[PDB]
């Protein structure tokens, strides 16, 4: 089955730089890759879909860029309301599979 | 020359209980009923048996038979076995040219060969070709005198002869044996075994050896035969030819009562006390391969049937397929016709390569028979076999394929691709000519190798990647799907021309695929069925081609070596 | 559509456990698939299986016979029962739901944590 | 009887120059060399030969030879024509119901056969098999003797044998020929073609006819050739075999010289003079289609490989087949999956049909032989062996492939689908095998009657709807489409089983279908490939399989009709 | 090839009233079946993709309902913004083709 | 998006007509795929072919050897080339856009009429 990685399973940033999330897979995905955002206490709440669109309800920042077995998500300048873990899902094969989740901090 | 054979015992229920007997220079013969022991005595005598049954000392001229005597003497099969495309010079010469010393030249050898095929008498019908079914050959006379003159050609002092008339009219019987005769009269020693002679032959033999199952009922000379049965308490009759009688004592005018007899007459004690006083490679390996891939080269040429109805419903097929999928588009048929042509070529080969299996098992007696002999070593006919019946065979189709139908369908138009494309279809197909080898060396009959490859094809066809999805497989079966050639050579095929394509019009899926189970690109097509999308994708089944060529050719150069050569 | 899931949230190990959830604002049996998804304890995310819209049903080859989901067409739900608990079992569930063509599981339930112990 | 041939000539060459003479109540031969009227002169007395050719006049007891000739004559052939499983007791039962009177019961009928089996020798072994490759099998003279025996059921007059010692041995074939000798002592004339015997045979016979390259070279008592030939100027030996000494007279020690001597010879006055002198349905159609079909049943009983190895083979990949496919999912590879299983059962239906090429190929030579004789008509024949040999031979593959296959894999889970199933892969079953009976009806080597077969089915199955899709091609080859029985199979099977199904899961397209070029349900693939989608759409395609199974076997009945019987 | 055929060739609607018009088929559609309204002298203008739905910025007084080979178009109290010409078109074949075309008039 | 078509509103028969359609707010290599469509005199409407985003082209059977697009992606442009005209064809000339994902024609030209006489 696909296993996807978040290789850095943590962040530490300040308010208003740039960071990037990369999800390297174990096997060709095609652009089936979406990115979920978890708040504490809350269900998971889709924000990229297909690796590169985007989802309503979220700003412009947020961005989708990959191809072949590495993908990345990369907010631009991050606010106050982006703390929270972040999971990678493939919707390719039959058992469709989770990232680890990278949770973010802040300094 | 003058052979001799005591207490000879044969053990594959011993087929050969006790013989004795010695074989001046003359013309003996060996005959007996079919349940006798006449096709074994003759192997024994020949050196052409196994070493392991026999206990006696069978020895010339005193001197125990060394190593080398098979090279040194001489044995005429039963039928015949020379080549029908070829002319009688031409097998005069094959024959001339590896049994020869190199260190002569081509003078010497022609000059031999000239003496032989004039003394023997196809002198007028020298370069008259001898013939196969389809070609007019000539006289079975002249085939049964062709095989006895590429054994003259060594000048051994022994010649052996394996039932030399079964095969043959009553009319050329007479002859065949008068030659023997003519040779005999200068000091070869013939020894054959006969199957019911005429009158017309038993007249001028030396030696008779009566061989009733399993057991020596007589041997002395053959002049004194009748008088053997005449004092033994039968009558002799008139007009029946008294070989006739001998093999009907056999069967009513017991077989444990005349061999017992036997030992009580003087033609065993005069003879026993004679025996008892008595005894009181040539050729480089490059020049054994020139020869075998130049005679297979001429038999493939000189046979155009079997390769001219290979090309020419190979190109008629190339056409049919060229103007049935001619002119493929890039909308949702494109991906079903183009998966279609490429499973059918990539089956097509594997499917021809069935007859692969008459390469070695056609064969298989002459090759026993000359490598007994001493011709060439197993290594040198694989190699001079495989030069010049499988390279200037299986490459031919897979470069016309690739040439018609390349650009009737419209597929990848590029300069690597093509070549690429052609060198896939070559490799499967040499794949497939390896692994019919593999199932089909060493086995005498054809019937079921061709059963064995048709369902190991079938097998290879299912996990090919078409009609079953090889991604959805239970894992506990998914390793199979590496045993097979098809798979392999429709992955190549399928890597090399899905690529860079689209099958959706107005829609460009490279960027983001709208509306997934789409289809809209040949990348998708590809991950679908578990592919690889890097260059190691591509050349990974290359690589898996080329071993699988390897390891099956071993098996059949093993197969080979080890086979029962006696 | 919005869902709301209810069970027991505290069952004894080597036993049965039955969630269900009520679809509100569509049908179960016209558009989509309807899947379970859990929560560990640490935050690892777990897909176990879907009923289709039609029937079919398809669960995640980790949990073989031990996981069965069901609907009641009549009044909107769908149930998940998974047999022959464990105490490893400690996580939220969630009851998502997946569109098809466009591929993401688009509405998410609520969560209801579920204890496994005695 | 008396049989007399007068002045008679053969053309298609006219070989039989001019013959003459009686065959008066005896055990009289005809020997010669292999060209002259030996299987030629006896195919003519016999009225087995086509009479379109003969000038003579054939007489029986004066009068001419009557129409019932070949009803109230026995040509035991050559070889062996018994059948290899059934019994001896069966065959001589079988030889007797068909030419005797059904108005006698079946006590007249077994106690004739039981004074048959009493003359024959055989009280032995009437219940045991006669034997075949297989089987222990009866030797060879009792299988030879049984062959006579089963045409001596109808007692007739005249019993017309030829070689009937070849492929025997020695002791057997004197065996052989005392029996028959003690079958001659009875007034039936018996008349036989030997070769190249042992004068202890020689020995019984009353009349001779020399016929060396179409003429007669002598006729008269058979105690007299060798005073013929001496009397000419030669000398014969002692020790000779005299039929071999007159083939060696044939060829010299001169055709057209030794076969204008006989002319001024007493041996040919006397016969012309007293010439000159002397010419100076049984049963009902259905007593015919019964014993024909059980026949045959009793012959599929008694052969466990073939049929045996079908049921193994069939089984052995329902569950390989059921094991690969196992659990077909509805997703994006469930379309893949379902037609290729579907494809694969169609293909394998019609390539194992090719294995119906020995049914009116290897049994040819016993059809001609007892069609000629009287024993059936072609219809009755036809039907008998096409009800048991071939009707429950390919019911039991598509009843074992659906009833295993259809709930391990996973298809259409109702009561009639399964039926649909099972017929349409049964129809197309028999639509194949009518085909290759069509083709393989009239011809008398396999190879090339599976050639073309083979060929066909490569074809066909290229046409068959899924290596290229049938909507693509162009129009002045498209047509080509409804010549293809696997394309008729496979369309139904789609039809009944892609109908009512969803591929894409969480997608609904049975309304609206949201992003198209997505395949998200059955009608979507079956239009695609130009399938009806209304329930005429499915039953077409089985009355076209209907028809072409009537259109060849009508086929293959006429060319068993002209076929060449003489 | 698939052809259209439309029977009303022309029809006669009083104003307010209820309108169908159909659009039978040559071969199997599925539902790949489009309507264009044209007035005098311009291009077609796409109305109903699907044979169920129906674009932004037409009323919902247009509706289609079609199965099989038998489409049909349904327009329930028309207004004067409607009389004109109602061309369907198959995209389920590679030749795209129209129907004849069903002018309507108001008495 | 903003197509419009241009060229002459005369030809000669047995000559070849030529036409051109520049688009303006979008990318002729980029998405879509770009068709000709034709009306009779008598109002009927005739698909004559189309140029891909990757620049194949598919034209109708009954225009054979006649029609030929081609495109010059610098200016987003593709030409529509009608060879051996006649006084028949004096249809309406529009060029078209095509999704493929929604299938339908969704924009269209302005409608250049074309004329043939001698
Ligand atoms: C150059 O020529 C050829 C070109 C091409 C082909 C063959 C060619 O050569 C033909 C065949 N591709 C087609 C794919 C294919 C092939 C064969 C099957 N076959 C069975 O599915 C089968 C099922 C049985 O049922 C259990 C069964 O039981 C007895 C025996 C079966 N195989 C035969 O009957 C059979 C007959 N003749 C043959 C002659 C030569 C080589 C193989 C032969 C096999 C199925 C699919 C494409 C091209
Ligand atoms: C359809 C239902 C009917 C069921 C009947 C099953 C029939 C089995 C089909 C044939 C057997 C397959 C392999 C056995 C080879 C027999 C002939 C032989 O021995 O040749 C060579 C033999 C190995 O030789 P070795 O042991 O190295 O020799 C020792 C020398 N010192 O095998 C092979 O190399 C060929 C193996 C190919 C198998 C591919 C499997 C395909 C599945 C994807
Ligand atoms: C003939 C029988 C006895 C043995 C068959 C030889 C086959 C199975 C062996 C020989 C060479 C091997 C291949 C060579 C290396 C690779 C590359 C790897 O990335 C995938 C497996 C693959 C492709 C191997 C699969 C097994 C293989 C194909
Ligand atoms: C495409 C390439 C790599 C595959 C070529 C396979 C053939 C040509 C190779 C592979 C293994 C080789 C054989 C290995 C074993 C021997 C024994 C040696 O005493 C004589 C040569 C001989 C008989 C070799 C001949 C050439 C050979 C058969
Ligand atoms: C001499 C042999 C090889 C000729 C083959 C006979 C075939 C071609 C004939 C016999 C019966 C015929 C079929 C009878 C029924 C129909 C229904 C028709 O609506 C479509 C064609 C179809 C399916 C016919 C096609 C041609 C047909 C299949
Ligand atoms: C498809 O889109 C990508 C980006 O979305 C673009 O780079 C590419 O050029 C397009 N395809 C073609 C053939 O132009
Ligand atoms: C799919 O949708 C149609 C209408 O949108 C509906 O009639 C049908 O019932 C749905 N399918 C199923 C399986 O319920």
């Amino acid at each position: 089955d696909i296993v996807l990685t978040q290789s850095p399973s943590s962040f530490s940033v300040s308010l208003g730089d740039r960071v990037t999330i990369s999800c390297k897979a174990s096997g060709y995905i095609l652009n089936r890759l979406a990115w979920y955002q978890q708040k504490p206490g809350n269900a998971p709440r889709l924000l990229i879909s297909g690796a590169t669109s985007l989802e309503t309800g979220f700003p412009s920042r947020f961005s989708g860029t990959g191809s072949g077995k590495d993908y990345t998500l990369s907010i631009s300048s991050l606010q106050t309301e982006d703390v929270g873990t972040y999971y990678c899902q493939q919707y390719w094969s039959t058992p469709w599979t989770f990232g680890g989740g990278t949770k973010l901090e802040i300094r | 020359a003058v052979l001799s054979f005591h207490n000879i015992c044969y053990r594959v229920k011993e087929i050969l209980s006790n013989i004795n007997g010695i074989m001046k220079p003359g013309l003996n013969a060996i005959l007996g009923p079919t349940g006798g022991g006449k096709s074994s005595l003759l192997d024994v005598l020949a050196a052409r048996k196994d070493p392991s049954g026999l206990s006696g000392d069978v020895l010339i001229n005193g001197a125990p038979r060394p190593a080398n005597f098979k090279c040194n003497s001489g044995y005429v099969v039963q039928d015949d076995v020379v080549m029908g495309t070829l002319t009688v010079r031409e097998n005069l010469q094959f024959s001339a040219a590896l049994r020869l010393a190199t260190t002569m030249t081509n003078h010497e050898k022609n000059e031999r060969i000239n003496r032989v095929i004039q003394e023997l008498g196809l002198d007028k019908v020298a370069d008259s070709k001898v013939g196969t079914q389809f070609i007019r050959g000539v006289s079975g006379g002249e085939r049964k005198r062709t095989s006895i003159g590429m054994e003259l050609i060594t000048d051994p002092s022994i010649l052996f002869l394996d039932e030399p008339t079964t095969g043959l009219d009553s009319s050329t019987a007479n002859a065949v044996l008068l030659l023997l005769k003519r040779m005999s009269k200068q000091g070869r020693t013939i020894i054959f075994s006969i199957h019911q002679p005429r009158y017309s032959i038993f007249k001028l033999f030396d030696s008779l050896t009566l061989l009733a199952s399993g057991r020596l009922m007589f041997h002395g000379p053959a002049q004194e035969a009748l008088g053997y049965f005449e004092s033994a308490g039968y009558h002799c009759e008139a007009y029946n030819n008294p070989a006739d009688f001998f093999l009907d004592i056999i069967n009513g005018d017991l077989i444990e009562k005349l061999a017992e007899i036997y030992v009580n007459s003087s033609f065993y004690k005069e003879t026993k006390a004679e025996l008892h006083q008595l005894s009181g490679y040539t050729t480089s390996f490059c020049h054994q391969l020139r020869w075998v891939s130049k005679r297979s080269f001429k038999n493939l040429l000189g046979n155009p049937q079997a390769s001219i109805a290979q090309i020419i419903v190979t190109v008629v097929l190339g056409l049919v397929i060229g103007a049935i999928y001619f002119g493929l588009k890039n909308d949702s048929t494109g991906i079903q016709n183009r998966a279609g042509v490429l499973f059918f070529l990539t089956t097509n080969q594997c499917f021809s390569s069935v007859s692969a299996v008459e390469l070695f098992v056609v064969e298989k007696k002459l090759f026993i028979h000359e490598y007994i002999s001493g011709y060439y070593r197993v290594s040198s006919y694989f190699l001079g076999k495989l030069l010049s019946d499988l390279l200037p065979m299986r490459m031919l189709p897979s470069i016309i394929f690739t040439c018609i139908v390349y650009f009737m369908l419209g597929l990848k138009p590029k300069a690597d691709a093509f070549f690429v494309m052609m060198f896939t279809l070559m490799m499967v197909a040499y794949s497939a000519s390896s692994m019919a080898l593999a199932i089909a060396a060493g086995q005498s009959v054809v019937s079921v190798a061709t059963l064995l490859m048709t369902i190991c094809f079938v097998f290879m066809m299912i996990f090919s990647g078409l009609l079953v999805n090889l991604t959805t497989i239970a894992s506990w079966l998914s390793w199979l799907q590496y045993f097979s050639i098809p798979r392999y050579g429709f992955t190549a095929l399928q890597h090399n021309e899905f690529l860079g394509q689209n099958f959706c019009p107005g829609l460009n899926a490279t960027g983001n695929n709208p509306c997934n189970y789409a289809t809209c690109t040949g990348e998708e097509y590809l991950v679908k069925q578990g592919i690889d999308l890097s260059p190691w994708g591509l050349w990974k089944n290359h690589v898996a081609l080329a071993c699988m060529i390897v390891i099956f050719l071993t098996i059949a150069y093993l197969k080979l070596l080890f086979l029962k050569k006696y | 559509v919005q869902l709301q899931e209810s069970g027991p949230g505290l069952v004894k190990p080597s036993q049965s456990l039955s969630l269900t959830c009520t679809v509100t604002g569509f049908s179960i049996t016209s558009d989509y698939a309807w899947n379970w998804i859990r929560q560990f304890p640490g935050k690892k995310l777990e897909w176990m299986g879907y009923i289709n819209f039609d029937g079919g049903t398809t669960y995640n080859p980790s949990l073989r016979g031990r996981i069965s989901i069901t609907r009641d067409t009549s009044k909107n739900q769908f149930f998940l029962q998974l047999r022959s608990v464990t105490p490893e079992d400690t996580a939220t569930y969630y009851c998502a739901t997946f569109y098809g063509a466009k591929g993401t599981l688009d509405y998410w339930g609520q969560g209801t944590s579920v204890t496994v112990s005695s």
